[PDB]
């Protein structure tokens, strides 16, 4: 999966 | 990095952007309703100004 | 019931209202990158979908 | 201390 996506925003 | 996303990582992408978005308003009316009470504290330096003005002119 | 501040906890309370302010820009930002990637996954899968198109009807 | 102030909402 790439690196950026809305979920990696942790929160 | 393959860019092509599943059913259920998209769905999870889906429903995390609602999650940030909610938390986003969840920040802001806790914050909105903060001020609320921010303001009742300003008023009351107020009160205490007026306070102080009018004890000074009844007392000559 | 008494709303009067201390100078301390009034720049506590400014300080808090702008670290506040701050995490909402912070999470906003967040999100428009994201959705950055997001579009670069929305677009592979068109890319993907012009390759089967092409493949059918190169095997028609 | 007044409830509910700009403090109090944690993050």
């Amino acid at each position: 999966v790439p690196p950026g996506l809305p979920s990696s925003v942790y929160a | 990095i393959d860019h092509r996303l599943t059913d259920r990582e998209w769905a999870e992408e889906w429903k995390h952007l609602d999650h940030l978005l909610n938390c986003i308003m969840d920040m802001v009316e806790k914050t909105r309703r903060s001020l609320t009470v921010l303001r009742r504290c300003q008023e009351a330096d107020r009160e205490e100004l007026n306070y102080w003005i009018r004890r000074y002119s009844d007392a000559e």
